[PDB]
């Protein structure tokens, strides 16, 4: 009787009247941690939801591979939050560690670059990622029009850019740093 | 067994703090069961329980976590008195971690502890004697680093707590002085905090910034413990300088002039204490 809970409680995946099945019949004990890693993580991809069901999941390489693997349906006000403690766990393997740190820096450029204007030169991440896609020259226009030539260091960083007017942006920052006389970032 | 402690407090003359040992007890795992009852003295059948066998029953259950069972007794027995609210804050941190609820949450019991105080059967004053053992049990046992500084904000403006504990301003300064620093805390200052340890274990974090050459945080983070911020911009002196010689640029003149000029340019901007810089020029001076 006890065990016809999760098999008719994972059908329709209402995993919170199924992690109570295995804590109050439970007896809490050690090894229980995997049964309940097992269904969070089952929950944590089926809803738009998703923010909250996978910072308690004890297995770190767990944390890791769902994080990379849905990455997409998320706020930039949330999936920086979820991937910070991740790419600060002392323990997931140094192979993970690069991956999730590298998509940690296009989040982050999409954060600046998404507010330079008072509002919209997008959507979200998505919708900035998609005109990254797209055409790739308002985008570089508009970091340029603040004159922030190191944002745009990256924003290109992460996307190829004209061969004929890269030049013309690079110069243009030595120029602004020299005007200031601050030698060693203009030998870098 | 643990269907029997109900009906136990439910005839007529059982103390209804009592119970809730027998439940919490005697119904966990085997060794939790054991080891904590270590405080008892005498037999089975001559231990009647009181308001003090809870307390190492509380935190012996505390550590080596585990909570649901707690935050799940305390609501048969003994209800919404702030206690459990003082201990549902730790489903919300340290379990589940959505820090915002947790902020929400606070607050009322705060709320709560203040208005209900305008005879209980938890010993009034034993909230007050043991949440303070919640706090430093939610704070010691955090294992990431940045797992930490949510925490350590969280409080912030609630600081009339802590009796005992590590003083919160200082320590969420340094939280947020690292914010996205690679560094950790070693958790020596987070059990025993005293003002001079504060500097006999972040001299090592110092040193610790000044090999990676990220020296800017390197002036707040020293600055909180008010130590003698001098050797530092020498520090950054000579890494400058290693970095001009790594370029060479010390051979042509006009490096040179424009580093030997930036040196006390960038040294009024510090206001260092003239002998320090005196011994900077001339020893560079006797190496001319």
């Amino acid at each position: 009787v006890l065990s016809e809970a999760f098999e008719e409680s994972l059908v329709a995946r209402d995993w919170s009247r199924a992690l109570q099945l295995t804590e109050v019949y439970g007896r809490d004990v050690d090894d229980l941690s995997s049964i309940k890693d097992a269904v969070l993580s089952c929950a944590v991809a089926c809803d738009k939801e998703g923010w909250q069901y996978l910072f308690p999941v004890k297995d770190a390489s767990l944390r890791s591979r769902l994080a990379l693997q849905f990455v997409d349906r998320w706020p930039l006000e949330s999936c920086l939050e979820i991937l910070a403690y991740c790419i600060s766990d002392t323990a997931v393997q140094e192979g993970l560690k690069c991956e999730l740190q590298r998509k940690l820096a296009e989040l982050q450029v999409y954060q600046k670059i998404l507010g330079l204007q008072s509002p919209p030169v997008w959507c979200d991440w998505q919708t900035l990622r998609s005109c990254c896609v797209e055409d790739p020259s308002t985008v570089m226009n508009m970091i340029l029009e603040a004159q922030e030539y190191e944002l745009c260091e990256e924003w290109g960083c992460l996307y190829p850019i004209p061969r004929e007017h890269l030049i013309s942006l690079h110069q243009k920052h030595l120029l602004h740093l020299l005007e200031r006389r601050d030698h060693d970032k203009a030998l870098q | 067994a643990p269907i029997l402690s109900v009906l136990a407090s439910c005839l007529q003359g059982a103390s209804a703090i009592s119970c809730l040992c027998v439940w919490i007890i005697t119904s966990v795992e085997d060794n939790v069961a054991t080891e904590a009852m270590g405080h008892i003295q005498d037999s089975t059948e001559d231990h009647t329980w009181n308001l003090e066998d809870l307390s190492v029953i509380w935190r012996t259950l505390l550590t080596r976590q585990k909570s649901k069972t707690l935050i799940r007794g305390f609501q048969l027995f003994f209800k919404d008195s702030p206690l459990l609210l003082v201990m549902e804050m730790y489903e919300l941190c340290m379990f589940f971690r959505n820090y915002k609820e947790a902020e929400a949450k606070l607050l009322e019991f705060q709320k709560s502890l203040e208005t209900l105080n305008t005879h209980p059967v938890i010993p009034a004053m034993w909230l007050e004697d043991q949440v303070c053992f919640l706090l430093k049990l939610m704070l010691q046992q955090c294992k990431t680093q940045y797992e930490l500084g949510k925490l350590l904000q969280l409080f912030v403006e609630r600081e009339h707590l802590f009796s005992d504990g590590p003083d919160v301003k200082k320590l969420c300064i340094l939280c947020q002085i690292l914010k996205d620093t690679s560094i950790a805390i070693n958790h020596t200052i987070i059990t025993s905090y005293s003002i001079e340890n504060l500097q006999h274990e972040c001299r090592s974090i110092l040193e610790r910034l000044q090999t990676d050459g990220q020296f800017a945080l390197a002036r707040r983070v020293a600055e909180l413990a008010e130590l003698p911020v001098d050797n530092l911009v020498i520090k950054e002196i000579t890494q400058e300088m290693q970095t001009l010689k790594h370029i060479e640029q010390w051979s042509l003149k006009q490096a040179r002039i424009d580093f030997w000029k930036k040196c006390h340019e960038n040294f009024k901007k510090n206001s260092i204490s003239s002998k320090a810089a005196s011994s900077f020029f001339s020893t560079q001076a006797h190496v001319a």
